[PDB]
């Protein structure tokens, strides 16, 4: 019995106090939907959860599934719901690297041991590291930002850096 | 009267 | 009337 | 009649 | 208006939740005083009753398994009880328990049985009783209490259908 999809809308990265809606979606006509948060192991018998204002406590892993007749579906892929703006934004810079390689620096005060960098676009390009230094191989011009967080709580992220408007030759 | 509807489904299982 | 049956089991847990 | 009780825990998940 | 969920009742099997075939057992659900309705159920079946007490005068293979109960206040259901595991005993010839003391504080015991069972359960008398489960007929026990040990064999296909208990073995540490 095929798994549903679980989406966060408009996004699974959610600034504190901003809204998000989790939506489980299987076949039509089904009897019941079950949405769960994993860490706290609390759950609901409905397909949709509206979060009017994002909180530290709602960030975490979620999944869902549905039941038709008396039979359970395979569970959705896991949804990583992240709260952003829990810390001051970091500051992003870029330098050359070897060949077509660009080296970015995501600089921050607090001891953070995780960093996430992305290029705006369709689709988005994502990069990660534990050191605040991120190589982009064969980098494309674009609008870059980074986030810093702790592996002690990998679902609470900083505000995004101010965008870096990169042009590569 | 007649018996009520079934109760809701149980909690998710453990890991 | 008398209460309905026990709900069914929850879904299988996560990995 | 009123609804039955919530069902029991689902089984264990894959290890 | 109410602060939280109604506390779960207890669920108990007297005289034991290990019940030899054809012997009596009584499952009793107990919540606080003033319960409107008790519900006692057998998991993975459609079987349940709206009564606190189930008296089984003669234990059967078909009544072995997992039970739980809850109670109702108005139309509100309590948290469910801990799950009672009702074991039918004496379904198979008893194993023969042997024991080989180890060289440094450990004792290896053996639940010998003429079949292909894959599950074995070893225990010492007198609450707190001490249990040990293994997928293999050899079972090593560290810092073992002196006492009276017995074992049971069974198959994971029907893990509530257990052998008769082995004859007792009397362990003495010094
Ligand atoms: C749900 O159950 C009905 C039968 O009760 C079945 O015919 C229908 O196709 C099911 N729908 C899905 C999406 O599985
Ligand atoms: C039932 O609820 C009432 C209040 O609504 C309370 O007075 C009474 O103690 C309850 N009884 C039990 C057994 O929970
Ligand atoms: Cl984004
Ligand atoms: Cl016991």
């Amino acid at each position: 019995l095929p798994k549903p999809s679980l989406q966060a809308l408009p996004s699974s990265l959610v600034p504190l106090e901003k809204p998000v809606t989790l939506r489980c979606q299987g076949p039509p006509g089904v009897d019941l939907y079950r949405l769960e948060k994993l860490s706290s192991s609390r759950y609901q018998d409905q397909a949709v959860l509206f979060i009017p204002a994002m909180k530290r406590s709602l960030a975490g892993r979620y999944r869902c599934s549905y039941q038709n007749g008396s039979l359970w579906s395979l569970p959705s892929d896991q949804l990583e719901l992240v709260a952003t703006g829990v810390f001051a934004k970091p500051s992003l810079s870029a330098q050359p690297g070897s060949g077509g390689d660009v080296t970015l620096q995501c600089q921050t005060r607090y001891g953070f041991d995780q960093f996430a960098l992305y290029k705006e676009g369709d689709p988005e390009r994502w990069y990660r590291a534990s050191f605040p230094i991120i190589t982009v191989t064969a980098a494309h011009s674009g609008t870059y930002r980074c986030y810093s967080f702790s592996s002690r709580d990998p679902y609470l992220w900083s505000a995004p850096s101010d965008p870096l408007e990169l042009v590569v030759t | 009267g007649p018996p009520g509807p079934p109760g809701p489904p149980g909690p998710p299982g453990p890991p």
